[PDB]
RNA sequence: AGCCAGGAUGUUGGCUUAGAAGCAGCCAUCAUUUAAAGAAAGCGUAAUAGCUCACUGGUCGAGUCGGCCUGCGCGGAAGA
């Protein structure tokens, strides 16, 4: 996008609409609308699948509030959707907490090409397995 | 605090602290904190300096205290006249001469050995220096 | 591979040696083999920077004294107690 | 400021200056790092 | 040493995430298009964000950087 003009990235799991406890006026401090997380954002969320937060660029113009297009599903809850226990990582790498099969990461990495850094499949394969190094997720070779 | 487990006589004469030292090379470890000044070191100063080192290079490494007190220093109480016996054993010192490797350290990089030996040489009364393990 | 230029000590004892170390030198001796031992004075700084290497104590040295060459090996070094300098070096012939 | 007898650079912006025969530590980042008399 | 440029993605990495989305948290601490880049070295947040730097290019046209051994000095150093 452009120079930093009132766009930030914030929400929690977007299976529901308009999270009032976690953030609230964090999406109301800048020119970002309160209403455009509730109906139209879920209208643009149902196009693929629900149950994922979206770190997104919301460029607030001199229009009504802004215009928004969601682009990429992030790898946090994509690497938590089938990893192990539902609590979290804590100290995940010094023991064996999680494990991930690498074929689904090859196909999701083969899908995601917008918000990445890489031009080869193998070049960006073990980057998401670097996110498996993050949450201690042991890859199954 | 260090102190011999069992002496042979409780009170020692003063005597003097002349000449150079015997423990001079870094023997056990790889880096050494070697004395330059003469002085003498109580058991509290050895303990204070060892805690500064052990804290400083955390529970990694291995530290050798190459000096040991084994010399009892007696003091007379306050408002007691002169005479009427020798005093009482208050603490224990080691006598240091120029050349004693007071401490050794191994299993760290040199820059942490510099750091712990700076941190711990400020708990001792003698001017001190850093030495390495020289090969012959 | 080290070449250490030396002279012969015409004087010895503690007076002459301590006079010789204030003049930024130090005494040394070359003994071993069948020859007589050879009292040698050495420049200090050259030998100190030279012995900072490890190969000084392992490789065969060459000492040039009176325009000769004696291939020696550094047997045993007396160092100063609390200063980075040398008192004396025993060199065994090789 | 801090009159100490060991003056040191506490930060990377701290800077030792001798003014009028007095060692000083002039910082730009934090004015708590201003020191005198080393 | 100045001066002109670039310095990211998974990375909301999960957090006890009540707000940490590199910033009161711990484990990790990887991999890439790239000269170069830290799941952030300093600040900083209601909170992302905001900058600078660590590194690289251009301008620059001769020394510069930090240790060691030393001589002489400075501070530390207030009394009737």
């Amino acid at each position: 996008a452009k120079k930093v003009q009132a766009y930030v990235k914030l929400q929690v799991a977007a299976g529901m609409a308009n999270p009032s406890p976690p953030v609230g006026p964090a999406l109301g401090q800048q020119g970002v609308n309160i209403m455009e997380f509730c109906k139209a954002f879920n209208a643009k969320t149902d196009s693929i699948e629900k149950g994922l937060p979206i770190p997104v660029v919301i460029t607030v113009y001199a229009d009504r509030s802004f215009t928004f297009v969601t682009k990429t599903p992030p790898a946090a809850v994509l690497l938590k959707k089938a990893a192990g226990i539902k609590s979290g990582s804590g100290k995940p790498n010094k023991d064996k907490v999680g494990k991930i099969s690498r074929a689904q990461l090859q196909e999701i990495a083969q899908t995601k090409a917008a918000d990445m850094t890489g031009a080869d499949i193998e070049a960006m394969t073990r980057s998401i397995e670097g996110t498996a190094r993050s949450m201690g997720l042991v890859v199954e070779d | 605090m260090l102190q011999p487990k069992r002496t042979k006589f409780r009170k020692m004469h003063k005597g003097r602290n002349r000449g150079l030292a015997q423990g001079t090379d870094v023997s056990f470890g790889s880096f050494g904190l070697k004395a330059v000044g003469r002085g003498r070191l109580t058991a509290r100063q050895i303990e204070a300096a060892r805690r500064a080192m052990t804290r400083a290079v955390k529970r990694q490494g291995k530290i050798w205290i190459r000096v040991f007190p084994d010399k009892p220093i007696t003091e007379k109480p306050l408002a007691v006249r002169m005479g009427k016996g020798k005093g009482n054993v208050e603490y224990w010192v080691a006598l240091i001469q120029p050349g004693k490797v007071l401490y050794e350290m191994d299993g760290v990089p040199e820059e942490l050995a510099r750091e712990a030996f700076k941190l711990a040489a400020a708990k001792l009364p003698i001017k001190t220096t850093f030495v390495t393990k020289t090969v012959m | 591979m080290f070449t250490i230029n030396a002279e012969v000590r015409k004087e010895q004892g503690k007076g002459a040696s301590r006079r010789l170390r204030a003049a930024n030198k130090f005494p040394a001796i070359i003994y071993g083999g069948k020859e007589a031992p050879l009292a040698i004075e050495l420049d200090h700084d050259k030998v100190m920077n030279m012995q900072a290497k490890a190969e000084f104590y392992s490789e065969v040295l060459t000492i040039v004294v009176d325009g000769k060459e004696i291939k020696v090996k550094a047997q045993d070094v007396q160092r100063h107690p609390y200063k980075p300098k040398l008192q004396h070096i025993d060199f065994v012939r090789a | 400021m801090k009159v100490r007898a060991s003056v040191k650079k506490l930060c990377r912006n701290c800077k030792i200056v001798k003014r009028d025969g007095v060692i000083r530590v002039i910082c730009s980042a934090e004015p708590k790092h201003k020191q005198r008399q080393g």
